[PDB]
DNA sequence: CGAATGTGTGTCTCAATCCCAAC
DNA sequence: AAAGTTGGGATTGAGACACACATTC
């Protein structure tokens, strides 16, 4: 009784727009599928942002569609919920995962799974925006209500919690209810930690889509979960991370001579020809165009070899008293009285 | 300009007979067919800051059928909540502006004087920092030098200071005054007394200089480039064009860094100016991010770029967090699917029709 | 007047350091990024047309690295094969026009003379009738009056009788100087006969000239050249499916839309509408003159202001257009590649645009 | 004794009027299409393109035309489609919509052979080629025709206009086809059917009204497919059932008189669905007919208030001078010719 | 209603710039 | 001979200002 969490693939995204790193994409997400059915997984959660876009390309869609049929066929049931690129935003117009309808099952609300004998409880919605939050909870609390029965819940979001994205969260962590698993996305930060006597988890993205996600790759790797849920209870050690193999990239600021030794040792030392990115100075790029054909490409810059403190600064630089000046800013920018003001210090601080 | 709108509701005004719209706070898309009364609502606002004027006719915002034009609009800066209401009726025209509940004008003149100073702003220069209309995205880039320099002191905030500058004209001369008072009657132990306040006269002038154009001004804009040089490639480089870096000038003027060569805004295609200017207006943005937390209208800005620039465009207004309210008209889906609310025009029998979605 | 572009060749041409592009008659595409390189190869036909002037400076138009810029050009006109050769070395230009084959002038400024002689279009008006550049499509029409109807003369043809009109001040004032010739000059009095016969020639001469002006004969063939155009213009306008009773052209080519309950101007109009005024006006025009100046037109970027539905629309507009021979678009929109004859495709490697055409 | 179905010109996707009910129209005629398809058990369906009407087309156009042809080829029927010209992908790495089809449609870009109730009929066909590839295009029938002598059943698919049939926009002529048993063509909304080369060619029409000028079209010959019965040896029009579809009832009336606003009400009240009305109305007509928005879908109807040489002679006359110098002068002038020895001529010899 | 206003327009100017030909 | 030098020409930008158009007291 095992199943694989995975989620933000983000297909269709052509990053650079460069042709390698939208086939790139596709590559890492068949790999995923590769090794997927390689595993034979009783249930397959995508919690979100399969593809990149509302309007993806006919491509994008043949291979995820091929890829899910190849899922259905052997026995493996697959659950969604839509992402945030996934949800239709105009009227008439459909989802993409709508193509999807035959093979996986969408998930707006409950289902229950017998796997050898044993009812287990999953459920799940689509994206909601920070507006609708209000709703959001009113379908959790639902979901809490039909799950007290079960002993084995698992919970697919595609949102963001408080505690672990503060840019745009969505949620925060206590209007979750108890879960054994939680399946998540939107976020391309891969996270596994306990939660609410239960495993909370994001599965990450599968390539790297934003450039803040090599630092990762290089510590953590991209790819899917495989979870053991055979036992009656989960915790962090039945939970095993598949990684894939993505597109290196090389990280340089060359505004020295010893930061152009650095380049072509690591380069060499990686799986793929690698992108570089950052800075070269300028007069170390014609002895470095040598190996352009042993990386992709080279997204590198050429380079060339508070008011109110900042105020008194200058005042004293000029020889002036800084707080007078600044008092006096505040006197007539808020239309004080400055004559009042004014009176006091010819008298008493002046030379 | 801790600028934010709230609300607007228009009779007749052009091909809106009658719509009440209601803003948020993030990034608000209109959206609709071509002269589906998008780019009409803010003429409409642009009436309601600025009463009509020889080139803002009666006549061209009139709906053709009807004879009168009324609008409110509901708006907050600095905290303060405001409410303007221009009418014509059958030949004359009345303006009202409230200030929290209770009136602050009720001339039309009076309204227009109460506007220019509650936003610091005029009615020419409004345009070229809040209203950015169709096309001339890029015309901030391309003002006269004079003209460009004093743009770019209201988008920095400089321009408060000139308004010391000269109510400090006001200060020293009546300072002089009371020193006419000794000097005027000097002719035809103790004496000391006298030059202290010729003395204090004295560095008034001087405070006056920090104040000035070339003294601090000058200085803090010097010292705001390096800030908005390093934001504009930031932003620039987000479109994957390949140039080395993008030079900004102290005159604020624009020069882009190839491998082979420099070259300027002007042999730049038309998407690639349209690049510039955006992530250099997102630049300044970035640069004061707390301390003039404007909000920005844009009036489609996507086009002249191809499908991939208007993709990375999106996800750079995602990232974007300096601005509180930005609101962007497209023919695009590429901003659709980036924005928080979408408020949809359609346009029935020449009379358009809104629908809010949040 | 029949006008056809056939290839251009140009070397160090801003972006293009080695390009050679052949057209073809029919809907033309050009596609590419931005700045991948479109636009400068119609630099490149004005360039070779006429030569760099003070604002066409050469560090515009040399690429920024290299130090000389070559440009030929290929083209037909009223059936005739033409070539130009325009060339600036390291501080040194030249100029070379060939006409079937054979050349006809040597130098720049003999080259630029000449070229205007053949189109009958200086540089002020190529830019407002051929090759309509970045959202000037519909600046023609909110134009200054007299600049208004100065290009509309010139998208009809009628500017062939300003030609006759200046060129017909030559004929007057050298006529008048034989009348000057003859004054300063038991035989006599045969030359009392010349005064009258010379003088009210001259006479005659001038008011032939006034025929040929502007409010004699061109406002008079305008006049009668409004009708057709307004009837084609509303023909072409109502297949952007707009909500408005028909098109009114005035005398003027000053344009009134008719709404059910008022009377708009393209100064109340939106932009994309401004846009669908300007081209189908456009085609009003080249379908009437269908024999009289059935000549070629540019287009940079149409379909910019259009929404989705009225690039598709447009574009089923233009497949139906049989008047113009060859209509060469520039887009970065996929709404015309599915109705081209011929796509261009123009990629840039780093800073160096490379074209891939796909006949 | 077999029977298959010839369908075209599907133009899924298509927003007439950027309007919903438009776009569902084309949806719901092709549903019921597929519905009748499924009603026969035809043996093999034949599309001979334009199946979508973009290369980008919305979600929903996709999901319908995949449930429809999955469930024609989980039925045992097989279907064979080549590519439209809205479908041929314009740029290179992107993919055409049919390739969402791979599964349950076979795209002919060639030659196959069937075994229908013993017999074996030959099938051949290719994509859309635009007219400058008109060699190649050539280059495969003419191997196409190589590799169909051996057999007495055969059947061509295309997606071309052929001359006798579309002046405006063909791309092949009459003899440049080779003799085939039958002719499965396409992009010509006109249904067409005739006899050619000891054969049946036939251009299936469009399923629902694209283009406003198919309407005249419509109600001579309805649209819908083709039911043909190839038991014979040969093929004639008899063994051939046009299946008509029921699509969306346009309307065009020119209300500028009472006499003719009967004709509108009558015309609209007697037909079965609610109907599209287009053509010019008086204005002091349109309000009293406005009374009916709520039996139309929608109103495109307007709204109506109540060469040179001659003419340059003609005005020069006019004026009182001798157009004949003027034209001739105008002539003189335009050319590099010398104006000098021309009016000379007329200063000594036809001057007063 | 007529004057006070900014707003735009057409047009005119001095001035600069840079191509183009010539010594 | 060769190289800059130099004036003819064309267009452009900024600076002035009467002439309108329309709003607004
Ligand atoms: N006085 C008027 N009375 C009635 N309708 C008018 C009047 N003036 C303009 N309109 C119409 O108002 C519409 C203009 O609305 P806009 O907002 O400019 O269009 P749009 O949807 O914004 O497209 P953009 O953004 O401007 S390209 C056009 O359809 C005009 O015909
Ligand atoms: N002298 C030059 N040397 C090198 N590159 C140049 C030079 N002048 C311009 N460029 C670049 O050449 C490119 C040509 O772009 P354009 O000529 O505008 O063609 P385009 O962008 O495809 O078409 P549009 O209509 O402008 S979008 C731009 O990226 C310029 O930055
Ligand atoms: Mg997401
Ligand atoms: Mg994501
Ligand atoms: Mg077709
Ligand atoms: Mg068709």
């Amino acid at each position: 009784m095992m199943f694989v969490h995975i989620a933000d693939n983000h297909l269709g995204y052509r990053q650079y727009n460069l042709d390698d790193r939208e086939k790139d994409i596709y590559d890492s997400f068949k790999l995923c599928i590769k090794k997927i059915l390689e595993i034979k997984p009783d249930v397959v959660l995508h919690s979100g942002d399969l593809f990149n876009d509302l309007r993806p390309p006919v491509k994008a869609l043949r291979i995820a569609m091929q890829a899910f049929k190849k899922l259905h066929e052997n026995n493996i049931k697959v659950y969604i919920v839509a992402g945030n690129h996934e949800m239709p935003r105009r009227l008439g117009e459909e989802s993409p995962l709508a193509l999807l309808k035959d093979y996986v099952k969408i998930l707006d609300g409950k289902d229950v799974i017998n796997v050898n004998g044993e009812e287990i409880f999953i459920c799940g919605t689509y994206y909601h925006k920070k507006s609708k939050r209000e709703e959001m909870l009113d379908k959790l609390k639902n979901f809490e209500s039909e799950a007290k029965n079960y002993k084995k819940k698992i919970l697919m979001l595609h949102q963001g919690i408080n505690p672990y994205i503060p840019l745009d969260y969505e949620l925060e962590h206590f209007d979750l209810p108890k879960f054994s698993y939680y399946a998540l996305g939107h976020i391309h930060k891969r996270i596994l930690e306990r939660f609410n006597d239960g495993i909370l988890a994001y599965s990450g993205s599968t390539e790297i889509i934003y450039r803040n996600e090599y630092e990762d790759y290089k510590k953590e790797g991209k790819g899917f979960y495989l979870v053991d849920f055979s036992g009656n209870d989960l915790d962090i050690s039945d939970i095993e991370k598949i990684d894939i193999e993505c597109r290196e990239f090389v990280e340089v600021n060359i505004k020295d001579k010893k930061s152009f030794n650095e380049a072509v040792n690591k380069i060499e030392r990686c799986k793929n020809k690698p992108v570089v990115f950052g800075k070269i100075k300028r007069e170390f790029k014609p002895w470095f165009d040598t190996l352009k054909d042993k990386i992709l490409i080279n997204k590198a810059i050429i380079v060339d070899d508070n008011i109110k403190e900042l105020l008194v600064d200058y005042a004293n630089r000029q020889g002036i008293d800084g707080d007078l000046v600044l008092s006096l800013y505040k006197a007539l920018l808020n239309n004080e009285n400055w004559k009042e003001l004014l009176d006091e210090y010819y008298n008493t601080k002046f030379r | 300009m801790s600028m934010i709108l709230k609300e607007i509701r228009m009779n007749n005004f052009k091909s809106h007979v009658n719509s009440r719209i209601k803003f948020e706070k993030g990034i608000v898309a209109i959206i609709g067919e071509n002269g589906s009364g998008k780019s009409s609502i803010f003429e409409a606002v642009f009436f309601a800051l600025f009463g009509a004027g020889s080139n803002f006719n009666y006549d061209t915002i009139i709906t053709k059928g009807k004879k009168s034009v009324y609008v409110e609009l509901d708006f907050e800066v600095n905290g303060n909540n405001y409410k303007i209401i221009r009418e014509y009726d059958s030949g004359r025209g009345g303006a009202k502006l409230y200030k929290n509940g209770k009136p602050y004008a009720t001339t039309i003149s009076a309204v227009n004087k109460a506007v220019n100073e509650i936003l610091g702003v005029d009615r020419n220069m409004f345009l070229n920092s809040i209203y950015i209309k169709q096309g001339e995205i890029a015309k901030f880039l391309s003002l006269k030098p004079s003209e460009k320099l004093e743009t770019v002191a209201k988008l920095l905030g400089i321009d408060e200071f000139e308004k010391c500058y000269q109510k400090m004209g006001e200060i020293v001369k009546e300072y002089e005054k009371r020193l006419e008072r000794i000097e005027g009657e000097l002719n035809y132990n103790l004496e000391k007394e006298k030059e202290k306040l010729t003395k204090f006269v004295e560095y008034l002038d001087k405070v006056r200089r920090i104040f000035g154009r070339n003294g601090f001004q000058a200085y803090l804009r010097e010292k705001y480039v390096p800030l908005i040089q390093k934001y504009l490639n930031e932003a620039f480089s987000e479109f994957d064009l390949p140039y080395s870096f993008v030079e900004l000038t102290k005159d604020f003027e624009v020069r882009v860094h190839a491998p082979n060569g420099v070259l300027t805004i002007d042999n730049l295609s038309g998407g690639e100016q349209i690049a510039v200017a955006l992530s250099l207006r997102l630049a300044i943005a970035n640069a004061l991010i707390g301390n003039r937390v404007e909000c920005i209208i844009l009036d489609e800005p996507t086009v002249y770029l191809d499908e991939n620039r208007r993709a990375k465009l999106a996800e750079i207004f995602r990232k974007v967090k300096s601005i509180p309210q930005m609101i962007i008209i497209t023919h695009h889906r590429e901003l659709e699917d980036v924005a928080d609310v979408i408020i949809n025009v359609k346009k029935d029998g020449n009379v358009s029709k809104v629908k809010i979605n949040g």
